[PDB]
């Protein structure tokens, strides 16, 4: 029954009074459900100290992983290039996949192309796959680029990019000068952000490896720039104002953030902003190459350090106070550029804010997990501001990172509860959040499940969830926040502090019960 | 120590002044000396601010509606006059309350006449009159009414008197009139005796032909406790665990009725002698009921202060006062314990007017902090005598000081830790000095009693060893 | 009884079984409460429709207003100039009330000067008051310019602030040369906004009024922009980043957010930023000048027309999008400068994200106040959006705003439910969400205590608020946000539509009661 002037959606209309007697009826009779006691005694035991360590003693089962795979990262690198089309070689079924992850998160449409190959393909291989959609991809979208990814089906195959994509060229189906870069991203190796890595070698080696004779170090008096896997366009946004407000040449390496971020006048660009291939092929000709995400960024590394002869500098991910800092004072090093007065004024400014805020922060124990890089900014953003980071997740990351990690630790005293975990899914911080409980956990929308889980416990056990990382879906426009420089740190102590200050508002709620802490001014 | 060199820093501040306001504000700049019993031949406190020279004193009506009317919760309480005077003291202060808000108990509400030109020009009584009728039709729960006049109320000529007593009279309810005008007075201690003459004309002389209340030998009463965090709750508990029953508390979590049997009680306990030793001379006067002083701020003061109290009475509650200490004495040697040697040898200064500057400093002490300056923008000559045997040898002693005075005395002392209010906080935080903020307790506390103790260091570890201070200046300066 | 590991505040400790007990003695022994039951119903009694009926019956009592006093806005304007002394010739609790509520709303230190005026100078005036006051302050704090208004005390007694300014400076006080400009603020009159206007009037009569001789307009070929009450630094921010977009000379006059956000390096600027006083005499060479709130700007706007002989547009605040294409639109044709491709991208990327969240916020009750220009701005937003604004108030609103609201009103189908009260105060709005029951509310942080209040009825009675307006103290750094233009309609949106899942996501977190509508995407 609905009353044609208040319309109920599913809630509330499934707690009707007839809606509940017919799920009573359908459980009570047909499901053979267990008894009521029991599924509560079984969770009870769920949150026990016993119930963790069978559940760290896992070693084939993963239950709620917290990474992608590889052609994902590798699909976003793609996207970065001005009028490159995303090219994945492999089934179908997986491209739908990337965007709709892509399209969920950024809200935003996201392009890619497959070749659709079948078990036909698999018994034979798929090079007429390669050429009829390298053919048909070029004729119908028409893209000044085609980046080629492979799907974990056509790495079991074992299919060969680089001799495809030669017998599609000399065979008439793409032109011979248009360019093609291709790199192999295993989906059973790594993660998304490793897929990203590769795609952005694949793209650079490409476009300069038999050119490496007319090039100059420092001939452009530019540097250059590599982001990584970033989903924040405020990150783009920041570093490039930052960079530009003290007059230092640079070169963004493949930024997405204008394709991504397209305006709604009533028509469809499929492209639009990226790195032009001019920009790429003028690369090696910069002073040096700065990796905003280094610990992701490996074989990146490896490639500019071994080809284009460039001095990468040990910097960390720019996020926080000391390490923006570091970060600015080593671009303004290798430019020559002095640190102008607005960039102090912002330090100063941020200052400020960790300087009202120090009271309400400072002793909380946050659990997070996200990428290496942003977890282990993250994790020394929180020890700037007194706070008490106890569990520290990465599921992508590898025992260099955790003893990094585990270095930065140490030198703050607040670190002394701390402890990382490599390798362990949600479940484990499932089970870490209920045996230790923290004040506040930091992830994606994928732990906004944990929350309700400890709810069931009790209220006084809930450990509310702050969506700073990827992927954020149940929330609106939060793609568009920063997260890198000061700005970044400013906004990321302003969600801080007013989510400790809200839970303190509920907690205080109660009238004649708690209001009497129900402050105004706080 | 040194008190030649802040004699000449003294001289230093107050150079730039013109010659009558560097004429006046040199008395009220003083070095301590401990061995002086009589402040009025080294301080003087009490006058006049010097015209815009940004002092942080407040008015009349400041020290009696937020102060001492405030925090009475079944009383609704009208700030008669223009709107803004009840808006910017609307819940400003963290008076701590039990009760239904907007029912019985309107401690963070604002009632307020909102006065208009016509209002301003064509009289206003019958105005107080028509509210009064409106606050008794949708407020049936209240067990008073107070009327806290502002500025204009005596300037336009108006007779709030006369309104009170015919509308109590009326609905058979008490109206208590409070002149605590602005103008009159130099600072809040004025606002301090005008609420107390109110609260004894109006309200203490009520249950004086009734004989129905059974009082035991051990009734005491709290006076000059504002439950600031549940500042008074936490004294409260370690007076009933003493063996004393308390029947009153004036004003935090205060009654209508506390206030009418307070004169059924055996002995006054004063915390705060500023804003309560009126009313607790006119009940020694009157009813001859003995008042004293107590302390209950950190561990040495809690103790000598319940020792004190239970030497008033027989062996029994001396014996429980000794109970209560040894059971208490474990958790505030732990505290100490932990938080001391982060803490030892720090150096800070204070300026928070009224009682509370003395009353720290043996909380402070007990964590190994040293007072190096002291002051109070309202206080008397009686608590600059109580104060100076507090405080340390050739220590600065400041009344009424001015934004500039205490700025320059900040930054040539460099002390580790200011204890001020909200006016000089952010000030002081720019310049890269720890800062807590003593009225509020940084919304933090309680900070009476042993309970309240642990909470004290704790706050003063997180604010003086935080990281954020290492921070000011940049790498690349 | 504090365990020294986990020290508890003031909550949780006041809940312990000994604290509880002890509550109890002392309400059961000597506080003479009302019975529980009658206190439940006469609350009851309160959320009803008689009752609303008794509380709109109300003339001579005031409950909870949503105003401030002149003097306030005099302080807030005067901030805005070079070295610029706020001075209230009065009581010293006025400045002392002022400077905690302005430290409160944006935790930066305030400025302010008083004259400490007594029951002698009630008695005899307060001429010696002033003189003193302007020798102490020019003195001490050494300001280029000391800008006075009055307190309500100084009003009722008729004191005269000219004759008194012009006897100080003729007895050798301050210099004759020296900038005193004065306006008369009582607090009987209007609110903090039209004590802003009265300020910003007296000075641009004091610098302007005697040199109306050799000013032509158009000769410095800028644009005049008057912001009025502005409690938000990025609604400065926002305006100047758009005003120098578009390549237009401008000048702002009373702009404090630079004294108003100043960096914390270790040094104490009591004066930062600011129009200079070369603008102001500048200001009548002007094309034009724009009221950017024109509905507490009016006797500057009489005082601009007349004397500055400058055709003053009709323009609402730049709040949402019509309205901010109207003020685009309107300054390029004084200036004669065309609109520029990054604001045409800005308002694209802004009508994408309300086509993105138009689903969960269409059918939403909302009831808002605070100030005439602000509410009737977030109405119209609120009317673009989709939404259905129920309880409009406006404690310091006229009838001539009234009107303009509902003609806004009328011209969409969402208004019709819509109701405008002027006048009234938080109780009136109390009442109003208990017997006609909105989504969410939208004001200062005054208006939490009305939530509690129906949390107090039931968890399906509760209206949440969304913190926006003056003054907001239980949240930090909310006052760097912004409310105008393209950047301000953004950050609306993304707090409107993230506290409608907020709230979503909060209701269907019950495991097997209600969690079947907790999705992941939303
Ligand atoms: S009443 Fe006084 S200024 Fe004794 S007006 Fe003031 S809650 Fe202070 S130092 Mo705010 S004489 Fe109380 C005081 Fe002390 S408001 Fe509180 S903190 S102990
Ligand atoms: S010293 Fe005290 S607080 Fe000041 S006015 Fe006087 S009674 Fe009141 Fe309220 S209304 Fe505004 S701030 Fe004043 S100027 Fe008229
Ligand atoms: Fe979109
Ligand atoms: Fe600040």
């Amino acid at each position: 029954s609905q009353q044609v002037d208040k319309i109920k959606a599913s809630y509330p209309l499934f707690l009707d009074q007839d809606y509940k007697d017919m799920l009573a009826k359908k459980r009570d009779g047909f499901e053979e459900k267990y008894p009521q006691d029991k599924i509560d005694e079984v969770f009870q035991w769920t949150t026990t100290k016993e119930y963790q360590e069978l559940n760290f003693q896992r070693e084939a089962l993963t239950v709620n992983p917290a990474k992608a795979c590889q052609p994902l990262g590798a699909v976003l690198c793609a996207l970065g290039f001005e009028k490159t089309m995303p090219y994945v070689h492999g089934s179908q079924g997986c491209v739908a996949y990337f965007r709709s992850y892509f399209n969920r998160h950024f809200r935003e449409p996201v392009s890619c192309v497959s070749d659709s190959m079948t078990e036909d393909a698999a018994v034979f291989g798929g090079q007429q796959n390669m050429k009829d959609g390298l053919q048909n991809c070029k004729a119908t979208y028409k893209p000044d680029m085609i980046a080629v990814s492979t799907t974990c089906m056509a790495e079991v195959i074992g299919d060969d990019l680089n001799a495809f994509i030669n017998n599609s060229k000399k065979e008439g189906f793409i032109p011979d000068e248009f360019p093609v870069p291709f790199a192999h991203t295993p989906s059973f190796v790594g993660s998304h952000v490793t897929g990203w890595d590769n795609m952005f070698e694949g793209i650079a080696r490409y476009f300069t490896l038999k050119s490496m004779d007319d090039k100059v170090v420092g001939s452009n008096k530019k540097i250059n720039i590599v982001p990584g896997f970033e989903t924040y366009l405020g990150n783009f946004r920041v570093i490039k104002r930052m960079l530009s407000e003290m007059g230092v040449g640079y070169s963004l390496l493949s930024d997405p953030e204008e394709v991504l971020d397209t305006p709604a006048d009533g028509q469809f660009r499929m492209y639009a902003g990226g790195t032009t291939q001019e920009e790429m092929k003028d690369a090696p000709n910069a002073l040096n190459t700065v990796l905003l995400q280094p610990w992701h960024l490996e074989k990146t590394k490896k490639f500019v350090e071994g080809t284009w002869k460039h001095e990468v500098p040990k910097l960390n991910i720019p996020m926080g106070l000391d390490w923006t800092d570091e970060f600015l004072m080593k671009v303004s090093e290798i430019s020559g550029q002095p640190i102008p007065a607005s960039l102090t004024k912002e330090r100063g400014r941020l200052v400020d804010m960790m300087t009202d805020s120090h009271t309400w922060l400072h002793g909380k124990r946050f659990a997070l997990w996200g990428d290496p890089d942003f977890v282990m900014g993250l994790v020394k953003f929180l020890l700037e501001l007194g706070c008490e980071p106890v569990h520290i997740l990465c599921h992508n990351g590898n025992k260099r990172w955790k003893k990094a990690v585990d270095a930065i630790l140490a030198a703050s005293p607040y670190g002394k509860n701390a402890t990382v975990y490599i390798g362990k899914d949600l479940w484990h911080l499932r089970s870490l959040v209920f045996t230790d409980k923290p004040d506040f956990m930091i992830g994606n929308s994928y732990g906004k499940f944990i929350q309700r889980d400890t709810l069931h416990k009790g209220k006084e056990f809930e450990v509310p969830l702050i969506r700073i990382g990827f992927p954020i879906f149940d929330r609106h426009h939060l793609h568009r926040s920063t997260t890198l420089g000061y700005e970044g740190a400013m906004q990321i102590l302003t969600t801080l502090v007013n989510s400790i200050l809200e839970r303190l508002d509920e907690e205080t709620r109660g009238m004649q019960a708690t209001d009497y802490n129900h402050d105004l001014v706080r | 120590m040194s008190r030649e060199e802040v004699e000449s820093l003294i001289q230093e501040v107050l150079e730039v002044y013109p010659e009558k306001a560097r004429k006046d504000r040199n008395k009220h700049l003083a070095v301590n000396d401990p061995a002086v019993t009589q402040s009025k031949k080294c301080i003087i406190s009490n006058k006049k601010s010097q015209p815009g020279l940004m002092t942080i004193r407040g008015c009349a009506y400041a020290g009696s509606k937020g102060v001492v009317w405030g925090p009475i919760k079944d009383m609704i309480h009208i700030s008669h006059g223009p709107v803004g005077c009840g808006q910017y003291s609307r819940a400003g202060r963290r008076n701590y309350y039990i009760g239904t808000t907007g029912v019985n108990a309107f401690v963070t509400m604002n009632f307020t006449s909102d006065f208009q030109e016509k209002d301003i020009v064509f009289g206003g009584d019958k105005k107080l009159a028509k509210l009064i009728d409106e606050v008794e039709t949708l407020f049936p729960l209240n067990k008073g009414i107070s009327v806290q006049s502002e500025c204009p109320i005596g300037l336009i000529g108006d007779d709030i008197e006369s309104v009170s007593k015919v509308k109590g009279a009326e609905l058979s309810k008490t109206i208590v009139p409070v002149r605590c005008e602005g103008f009159r007075g130099v600072s809040q201690s004025l606002g301090h005796h005008i609420a107390n003459d109110a609260v004894r004309d109006w309200v203490l002389g009520k249950r004086d032909e009734d004989t129905t209340f059974a009082s035991t030998p051990y009734d005491v009463a709290i006076i000059g406790d504002y439950n600031i965090g549940g500042d008074a709750w936490s004294s409260r508990i370690l007076l009933e665990e003493m063996g004393l029953r308390c029947v009153a508390q004036w004003s935090g979590d205060g009654s209508i009725s506390e206030i009418e049997l307070t004169p059924k009680v055996k002995l006054n306990l004063v915390h705060c002698y500023r804003s309560m030793n009126y009313i607790s001379r006119h009940m020694e006067e009157k009813y001859g009921i003995p008042w004293m002083e107590y302390n209950f701020f950190g561990p040495t003061k809690t103790i000598e202060s319940l020792r004190a109290i239970a030497a008033k009475f027989d062996e029994s509650i001396q014996k429980k006062c000794e109970e209560v200490i040894a059971k208490y004495k474990p958790e505030w040697e732990a505290v100490v314990a932990k938080y001391r040697p982060r803490l030892e040898g720090k150096r800070v200064m204070l300026y928070i007017g009224g009682l509370r500057p003395r009353h720290v400093i043996g909380a402070y002490e007990d964590l190994g902090m040293e007072v190096v300056g002291t002051g109070y923008e309202f206080a008397h000559n009686d608590d600059y005598d109580r104060t100076m045997k507090e405080m340390g040898d050739s220590t600065l002693l400041y009344d009424d000081v001015t934004g500039y005075e205490f700025e320059e005395f900040v930054k040539r002392i460099k002390p580790d830790l200011i204890g001020s209010g909200i006016k000089e906080k952010f000030i002081f935080q720019k310049m890269g000095i720890p800062f807590r903020e003593m009225h509020s307790w940084d919304y933090s506390g309680p900070y009476h009693g042993f309970d309240g103790f642990a909470i004290f260091a704790r706050d003063m570890d997180m604010t003086l060893n935080n990281p954020c201070w290492k921070k000011l200046q940049a790498p690349w300066e």
